[PDB]
């Protein structure tokens, strides 16, 4: 809602159409937008997240024209596309490190808003359906990994449904649905393709709604000092326009990202996935070292480290007369993981925005970063000592975080002096 | 578990600018044809990839020939016939045996350090490394701990890594104390055991060598296609960066 | 009041009953299909099994194993104290539901040689790695870490209950008919 | 542009979800536009065809999650559906008569176009996205039809990739990159399925556009007139909010369309389609009775009324030094008779808008919508006498009412008194 | 180019309330079995649909026992087997004989009059009625006309009509004068071939008339369940209709 | 003028050059893949072929007629003057590329016993109707209406070119060789 000028017809063609459909109009004020003109190389994670979703959905169709989604010819169908098909080999590499930046990319953008509290109201709606997206970005990541129906394909597809199987009563049901039948088999990487095709789509149309939302809400910068609001003047003091500021700044980021992805797609094009995956699919073997897609690992540690003898684990269990068991209590573990992110800003009370002035804060937020990092390590290590208890602390750490930490830093913490205006603080 | 010791060779296509040697693979092809094929297969393989550029690079009329030495069933007819080059490799013979087609893909032979995979970032995935060990990991003598109680039917891998252990070199815990295990491959290898063309040595070393360059190939056919592709997506984005950076630069000039 | 009012009501009631119809063949389509539901029941050759070995086999898409366990093998099932055991149940379809996870209770003979069981971890699904493997000398599930004694009775990790017992039998002296 | 209030925030969800993100806002000026109080029954068919879409994709979505795309399998895939699946037996049927009520849709939404001046301007946006939708909705209804790979499929798979082949030059190249080999085969059933799936959401988006379009311009009545934008007074007595008056009027249409919708589905879903379809795809056999699908028919009927000896294919060929020869002059009457109703808001040069009151417009309409409906039944008839003339008449009845017929009429013709208001034609 | 004659006969299936008769079925199967599949398959329908509901309705151990005539050969061994109600009919024996798991389906009986298909709207695409005519349609002698032009393997068949035809039938423009045309099936029924246990008449009117409600099922085994499904669907509708329409009227009676 | 309006352009230009080099194989992987490239040649049984047959045989996907002539078949294909035909090429790849439609032009023996040629319909593609049907004694294209004569010439319709004869020839007494 701040103050810049409106679309102007000029050309005839620009007239004619305007008094029709003002496409032309609409595209003019969302790519002329007044932006804070402080904005770190951490804002442009936003751009290449879009840039990413356009690039998977692109190669991604290209691919469904070669792969057969068949347990008989799922597999050799992706080695077609790999020999045969023109420049396959290379569009199917892009699709799968497509996947790894596509995360990279959404975890660097997520923690780039727990830090500045770009959730924290009037940002609570952004927060959400990007909230949402991720979920289905998941859900997505996961139906495609089953596709080229590999070691780790079907068994991940095994362990995944069966996540299902863990809710109380229902959860029978919930997974023979999903499955299609007694175990995964053809029915179910059949209707898998059928989704992973059909979720991005709805992820676009999120993203839609996610940009529509802080567009109309306006950016926020390093400082969590809005625009001021009251006149043209002093607005375009805060601010520059979108276009073509920083549409330049994050077209050239994209570009150093790009020139080290396509480093990674041409170079180590395997570095980021699995070997046991390039093992067609066995019913009959779990292979020893079965390990999740990285972008997975740290919700899979959080899951594991909850088992029948951990302390709090067989509290639960006692006082939900079994109900509440190991297994079900890491999947609420790992689910709640996600779903207590998804209420940041309803936790984290205090009133500072910017993080970067609550020297509190700060410190409980980079254990947050560095625990992040911990659990990713752990959940590719066995369940052995002492891994067992790193995985214990840092799943700990992350809901003390939400759940403790964040609620009383808002009653506790003394607030830094935050500018009085981001005119004031891009100067410096 | 299974985290164990590969030999870390120096590949001709390990490398960013790095290539097959035409030869190689060619001598790698006949040592697969001459002793591995015997149990496996390579089913994902067409023949006449034999020809395509970027590998062994044979002519049509040998690869013509080649495909002719294998009793492929025609698909239509259900008959058997001779091997046409349009045609794949066939399946494991040694029903045990696994496909060679992608297996310098499907192994790690450098697993990063505490675990961190930075030793797999600076040496590759290490799959021909790794099969080349296997091949060169069968000693004349079994650990002194197996003495005896050795399994009857495998043999000990100084490489392999998922085979099983005696009660006997299994430590307190249950952790095997041998550098490796029990395989079910007899060492196929010994040397001279193939005669190359052109004579160049036929050490168990080199065979090894060779069957694994040319197995790498088997997997990654297009690898230099991948890495020139790699090169010019660097270069159009080296450059696209430098002028997108300069275009910002002189443009913000304009504010601060 | 007015009988308009319950017209408005009569009506976005039937069409909610409609999207109702609408939707539930939407759900219901994705259940097993006429075909999977068709599958039945196999039987398996014995003959080659010599003790210490695990015969794994295909049944409704799952691994089911069959061990012919060592004397070592049925020495350790023996010695455990019920409730020494997480789960109690012998989760065998072939015995009462009730029935107590002593290895006597979870093999198919009275030798307690024949041990037949689903080759299904009971946290998320892996099939567990034999080979007298894991802490317990029975199976290790490499998904999680969920370790199975000797009986296949989970003794430590995620797996909340042991791996179930199939309807299983022997109908004569080499073969055994699962399902 | 009709004057009309706007929404504001009642509760307090209302209140918090306003100041972050309008979603409520936007929806209730969608939902309360103030439409004409006159809107006989040919208005509803905009609402049958979003339906439609809805129910096509769907059931689409739910049909992919069995169906294999590959040759060895398309076939028996779909008779598995058919047999196995739960209810697929009536979604399958569901999702193939739901393409041929998708067209009886169109086309009846198309001609009310045609007869109430509904593209004439300002309205001429919403009629070339109209038109792109329905080159979206063939090109998708075509690729359809190839999946169950019958004969019908096969062939008309050939003879569509062939139309491509009739371009000059670059003809050859167009097709085989189409076929992606030598011949219909897998390599194209295969990238028919991606495609398939993928141009649903095409056309979602474009029909977003399209009612975005008609709704920044007001909609047409039976009479030409535009509501009175003077006042919100006298904007009241020719218009009525949209809903509740014309929700419940198009989902009550909406109800009687599916009541004989279902019928045909559940009693004769057979009908509309090609028997041949069930004998499966034969690459060395043509059906002697092979026949487009019927909402193709009249396309068909221009492109083979101009065989080798019609006067004009020569001139054409003699002029054309051969270039344009039989073949390629069929494609291009084809394409062209779609082209030239593409372009009626620059051929019909009546300012007056509503054909409701042009007394010598509406005969030549009248002829050419029986004209379409003698199209459509020629296309169905063998090539001998009399047909190869009624098809050639009718083809040439067809350019003559848009290139000629119209522009003149637009010149010549004497209009009727045309009421002066909405107001007093609904009082009428 | 075609079109010809097909016999209306009066299905118990024909109609919106139209229904399978269990018996029909039954018998239609067994001359199916007896006579058909000697040349004919039917390999797009699973054995195991003869139990279910709709159709036949055998029970499971007759249609276990059935299923046992056929030699299969399973997709895990390679090695044939007794044929179990989860495999599908065998293929056609006869490699020019038809599939007829989707005959009368595959086949018009009723082309519509002016090439409108009104004919069609007012009885069904005749697919059934087809194959009961092309099988009642052979008839003992050649239409004089083709007398000694009869080509050989083939038979007149007053019904089929995308045969060869002799010269000698053909008129002044290549038109057949024949009502039929030569098919490649040698009459297969003929009084009394099969015998029902029930002693139902074999007579080659009723036996075609069987093998017809059979080969219908075997196409549209749902039949039943679409025209349940049908109803509902309008009952649904006629009713929501009927309420959206008064709340319709009753709405707009605040205005006109 | 400045050299800032420079770098705006070759800024843009490298920028256009890359779009390009991602747009290319996004369309060129639907060209043909190695494995349809890599098909060659047949060889085809023509020992059961009676004159008045026709053999339909599959080749690179598309069928191709091969028909034995009765005298009748081999009489109305000699009987046409080259200027009555529609075309006048004999879309010969045997012959030279100038050839004329003439009987003898178009069969592989100099009997004009042996006519080959693709059953590929040059309209659009459909498998033209044999057994000498049509109004020249041919073939007919059930889909758009060409009539192709005993020499497989079009003579009506749609159809602008003779059916093509692809590489052939007797390779021995029975075999012929497509391709
Ligand atoms: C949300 C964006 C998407 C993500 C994150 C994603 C991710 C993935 C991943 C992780 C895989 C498995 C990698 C592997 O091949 O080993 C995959 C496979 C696949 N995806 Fe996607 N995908 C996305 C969108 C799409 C879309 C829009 C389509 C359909 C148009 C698609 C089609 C495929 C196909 C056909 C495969 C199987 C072939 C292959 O192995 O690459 N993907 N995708
Ligand atoms: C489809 C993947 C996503 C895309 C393409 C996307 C794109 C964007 C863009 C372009 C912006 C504005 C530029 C910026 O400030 O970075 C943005 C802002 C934001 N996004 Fe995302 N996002 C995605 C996923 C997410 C996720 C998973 C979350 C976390 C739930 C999220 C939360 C936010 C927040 C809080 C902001 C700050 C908005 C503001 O400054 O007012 N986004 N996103
Ligand atoms: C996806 C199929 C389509 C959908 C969902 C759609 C939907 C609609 C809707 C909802 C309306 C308003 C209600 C009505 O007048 O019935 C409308 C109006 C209209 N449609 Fe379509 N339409 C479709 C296709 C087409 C096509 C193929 C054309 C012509 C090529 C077309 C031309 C128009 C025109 C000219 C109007 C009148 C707009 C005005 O009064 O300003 N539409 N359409
Ligand atoms: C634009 C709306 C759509 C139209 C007009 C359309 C039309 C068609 C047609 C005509 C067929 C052949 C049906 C038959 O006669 O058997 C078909 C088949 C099919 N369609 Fe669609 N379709 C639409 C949307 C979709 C969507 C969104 C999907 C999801 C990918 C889809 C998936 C399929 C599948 C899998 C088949 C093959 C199996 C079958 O239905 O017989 N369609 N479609
Ligand atoms: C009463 C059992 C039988 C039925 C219901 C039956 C039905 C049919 C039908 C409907 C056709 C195809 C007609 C068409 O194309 O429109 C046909 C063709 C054929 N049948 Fe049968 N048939 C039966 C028995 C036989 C037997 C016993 C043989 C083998 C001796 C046989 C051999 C053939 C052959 C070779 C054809 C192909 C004829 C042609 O298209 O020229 N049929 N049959
Ligand atoms: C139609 C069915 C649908 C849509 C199902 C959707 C489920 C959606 C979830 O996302 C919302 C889910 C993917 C998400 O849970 C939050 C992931 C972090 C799950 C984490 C995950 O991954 C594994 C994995 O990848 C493996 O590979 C070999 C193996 C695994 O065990 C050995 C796991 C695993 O044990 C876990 C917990
Ligand atoms: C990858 C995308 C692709 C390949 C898109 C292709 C889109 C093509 C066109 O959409 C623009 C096309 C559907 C549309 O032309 C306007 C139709 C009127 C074409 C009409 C059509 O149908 C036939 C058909 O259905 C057949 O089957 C039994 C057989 C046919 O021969 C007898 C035809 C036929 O002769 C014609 C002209
Ligand atoms: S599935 Fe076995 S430990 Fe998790
Ligand atoms: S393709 Fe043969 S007549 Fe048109």
């Amino acid at each position: 809602g701040i103050p810049h000028d409106h679309y102007e017809p000029r050309t005839g063609i620009e007239k004619w159409l305007h008094s029709r459909l003002p496409i032309v109009a609409l595209a003019y004020d969302t790519i002329m937008i007044p932006t804070p003109r402080n904005l770190n190389w951490m804002w442009i994670w936003g751009v290449v997240l879009a840039f990413c979703l356009v690039l998977q959905i692109v190669t991604g169709i290209v691919l469904a024209m070669h792969y057969t989604p068949h347990v008989d010819l799922a597999f050799a169908s992706v080695e077609h596309i790999m020999r045969n098909v023109n420049g396959g080999f290379m569009l199917r590499y892009l699709h799968a490190n497509g996947a790894s930046l596509f995360f990279i990319a959404v975890y660097l953008h997520i923690f780039r808003g727990l830090y500045y509290g770009s959730y924290k109201a009037p940002r609570e709606v952004t927060w959400i359906v990007g909230m949402l997206i991720y979920l289905a970005m998941m859900a997505t990541a996961f139906m495609g990994y089953v596709l080229p129906w590999g070691q780790m394909s079907f068994w991940g597809a095994t362990v995944i449904t069966g996540l299902f199987g863990a809710i109380p009563g229902i959860g029978h049901s919930i997974q023979t649905w999903l499955l299609g039948g007694p175990a995964v088999d053809n029915a179910t990487l059949n209707r898998f393709f059928s989704l992973h095709y059909l979720l991005p789509f709805v992820i676009a149309a999120l993203v839609a709604i996610h940009i529509w939302a802080f567009h109309s809400t306006g950016n926020n910068n390093p400082t969590g000092v809005e625009v001021r609001r009251t006149s043209k003047a002093e607005a375009q003091k805060d601010t520059v326009p979108f276009w073509p500021y920083f549409i330049i700044k994050d077209v050239f980021a994209l570009a150093v990202v790009l020139l080290v992805f396509f480093a990674i797609v041409g170079f180590m094009p395997n570095y980021l996935g699995h070997p046991d995956n390039y093992i067609e699919a066995n019913p009959l073997r779990t292979p020893a070292h079965i390990v999740p897609e990285w972008y997975f690992l740290p919700f899979y540690a959080i899951l594991r480290a909850f088992t029948a003898d951990v302390w709090v684990v067989q509290i639960a269990n006692f006082i939900s007369f079994g109900i509440i068991d190991a297994k079900f209590f890491g999947v609420l573990a790992m689910f709640g993981a996600i779903l207590v992110m998804a209420l940041v800003p309803w936790l984290d009370t205090s009133p500072v925005r910017s993080g970067r002035y609550r020297p509190m804060f700060k410190i409980y937020f980079w254990l947050l970063a560095a625990d992040f990092v911990i659990l990713t390590w752990v959940g590719a290590q066995q369940t052995t000592f002492p891994y067992d208890w790193i995985s214990l602390i840092a799943s700990a750490y992350w809901f003390a975080y939400f759940l403790v930490i964040l609620p009383i830093l808002g009653a506790i913490e003394k607030p830094v002096a935050p500018p009085a205006t981001i005119e004031e603080d891009f100067n410096a | 578990a299974g985290g164990g010791h590969v030999e870390d060779v120096p590949f001709s296509f390990e490398g960013p600018f790095g290539t097959f040697d035409q030869h190689q693979l060619q001598r790698g092809l006949q040592v697969y044809t001459e002793v591995c094929a015997a149990c496996h297969g390579m089913k994902f393989v067409p023949i006449r990839s034999l020809s395509e550029p970027g590998g062994p690079e044979l002519p049509e009329d040998q690869v013509r020939a080649y495909a002719t030495q294998f009793t492929v069933t025609d698909e239509e007819t259900g008959e058997d016939r001779e091997g046409k080059p349009t045609d794949h490799f066939p399946h494991s013979a040694l029903e045990n045996a696994p496909d060679l087609s992608l297996m310098a893909k499907a192994r790690a032979g450098f697993h990063g350090p505490m675990g961190t995979g930075i030793s797999q970032l600076f040496n590759g995935i290490g799959g021909p490394e790794y099969i080349y060990s296997v091949l060169t990991g069968f000693p004349e003598e079994p650990p002194k701990c197996a003495e005896g109680h050795e399994p009857d039917g495998f043999y000990y891998n100084r490489a392999f890594q998922n085979g099983s252990v005696p009660d006997t070199c299994k430590d307190a815990n249950g952790v095997k104390t041998t550098a490796g295990s029990w395989i079910a491959m007899p060492p196929p290898l010994m040397d001279d055991l193939v005669e190359y063309a052109d004579g160049h040595d036929a050490s168990v070393h080199a065979m090894a060598e060779d069957v694994s360059a040319f197995l790498m190939w088997a997997a990654e056919p297009k690898l230099m296609a991948r890495k020139q592709a790699g090169f010019t997506a660097v270069m159009f984005l080296t450059v696209l960066s430098v002028l997108l950076y300069l275009t910002n630069k002189r443009l913000w000039a304009g504010v601060k | 009041g007015t009988r308009r009012d319950f017209l408005y009501y009569a009506t976005a009631g039937a069409g909610a009953v409609a999207t109702g119809a609408a939707v539930w063949p939407l759900i219901n389509q994705m259940n097993p299909s006429a075909d999977v539901q068709a599958l039945a029941s196999i039987f398996v050759d014995v003959s080659s099994v010599e003790p210490g070995v695990q015969l794994t086999v295909k049944f409704l898409g799952k691994p089911i194993f069959i061990r012919r366990r060592t004397e070592a093998d049925i020495e350790l099932g023996r010695s455990v104290q019920l409730g020494q055991l997480v789960d109690t149940n012998a989760r065998n379809a072939n015995i009462d539901a009730g029935a107590e996870a002593t290895d006597q209770n979870r093999t198919l003979d009275e030798a307690g040689e024949w041990l037949v069981m689903w080759g299904v971890c009971t946290h998320l699904g892996c099939s567990p790695i034999g080979g007298v493997s894991g802490d317990f000398g029975g199976w290790f599930c490499p998904c999680h870490g969920s370790h199975y004694d000797s009986a296949g009775r989970i003794r430590k990790g995620p797996a909340p209950e042991n791996l179930p017992i199939p309807l299983a039998k022997f109908i004569d002296e080499t073969t055994i008919q699962l399902g």
